[PDB]
């Protein structure tokens, strides 16, 4: 129902879709139905540099990160066949869509780390 | 001819030109700190306490 110049701007095309609190009712699969995803979105919030551990070998630590580039982070319009296999397990194998969104959060330090948030093949 | 180490007796009594005198061994005091203060932070490495 929002159009593109309703939601522009809100930095809200970067926060993908909810579904209200009338969840937990499963989706009736079959293994009779081919079946595919629709636009499959990963929308981000929490990035965590594991810290280059000292010399010393006591537990390597995974420091909280600050966002830098704003809002060019999450991912979205991803596709794939949806496979239902033996054992009634699915496996969704994605065959293309927007993905690979470059994020450069700044470390605990002053450090500059860019990783490339991505999901693909 | 008045010897330097005399010269900053000047003021002595004139507590005003004094007042502006220790205001300032107090600005300048002051100032290093934030100085080199500045300056260790400019160089403190915090990457192993
Ligand atoms: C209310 C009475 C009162 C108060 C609170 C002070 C306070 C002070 N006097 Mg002082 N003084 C007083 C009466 C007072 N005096 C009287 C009656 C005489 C003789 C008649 C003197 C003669 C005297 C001499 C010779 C000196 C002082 C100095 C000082 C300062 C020493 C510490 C300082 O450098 O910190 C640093 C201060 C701050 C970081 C902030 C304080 C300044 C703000 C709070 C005041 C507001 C700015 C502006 C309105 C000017 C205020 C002037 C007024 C507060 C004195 C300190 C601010 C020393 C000094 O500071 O000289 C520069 C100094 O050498 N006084
Ligand atoms: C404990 C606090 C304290 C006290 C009591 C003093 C007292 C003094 N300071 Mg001072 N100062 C301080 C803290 C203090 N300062 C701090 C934290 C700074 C920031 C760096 C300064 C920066 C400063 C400057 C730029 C000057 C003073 C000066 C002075 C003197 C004013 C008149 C005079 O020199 O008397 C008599 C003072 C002496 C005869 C000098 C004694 C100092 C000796 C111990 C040092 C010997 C040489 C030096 C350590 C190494 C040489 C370096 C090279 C350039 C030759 C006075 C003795 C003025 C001064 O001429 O010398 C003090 C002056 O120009 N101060
Ligand atoms: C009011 C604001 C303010 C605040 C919050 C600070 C805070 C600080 N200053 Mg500082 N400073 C100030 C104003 C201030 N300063 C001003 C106005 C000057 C110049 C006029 C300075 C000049 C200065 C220097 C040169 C240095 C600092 C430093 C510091 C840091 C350590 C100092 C400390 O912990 O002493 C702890 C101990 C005391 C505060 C007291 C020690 C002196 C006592 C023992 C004198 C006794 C008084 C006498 C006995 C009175 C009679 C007692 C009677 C009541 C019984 C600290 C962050 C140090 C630092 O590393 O920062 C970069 C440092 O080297 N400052
Ligand atoms: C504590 C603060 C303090 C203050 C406000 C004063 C103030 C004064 N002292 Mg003095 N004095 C002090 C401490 C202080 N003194 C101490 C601790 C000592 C023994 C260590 C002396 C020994 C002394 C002597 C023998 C004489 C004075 C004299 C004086 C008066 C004029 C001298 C002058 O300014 O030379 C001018 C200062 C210079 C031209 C600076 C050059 C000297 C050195 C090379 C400078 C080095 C300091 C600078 C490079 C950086 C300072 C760093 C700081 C940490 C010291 C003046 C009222 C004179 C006086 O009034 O007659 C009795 C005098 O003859 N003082």
């Amino acid at each position: 129902t929002l159009t593109y110049d309703d939601i522009v701007g809100t930095g809200l095309a970067n926060k993908c879709p909810t579904l209200d609190d009338t969840a937990r009712g499963a989706y009736p699969i079959d293994s009779s139905q081919t079946y595919r995803i629709a636009r499959l979105c990963l929308q981000p919030t929490t990035f965590l540099v594991k810290e280059e551990p000292k010399n010393k070998r006591q537990e390597a630590e995974f420091v909280p990160t600050k966002l830098v580039t704003r809002e060019t982070t999450s991912l979205d319009q991803i596709q794939g066949e949806l496979k239902v296999n033996s054992d009634g397990s699915l496996t969704f194998v994605e065959e293309d869509g927007i993905d690979f969104q470059p994020v450069t959060v700044q470390m605990a330090g002053g450090e500059r780390i860019p990783l490339l948030f991505t999901v693909k093949n | 001819g008045l010897p330097w180490y005399r010269v900053h007796t000047v003021l002595i009594n004139d507590p005003g030109r004094l007042i502006a005198a220790h205001l300032m061994h107090t600005a300048l005091v002051a100032g290093w700190a934030g100085s080199m203060a500045l300056y260790e932070l400019a160089t403190f490495d915090p990457s192993d306490p």
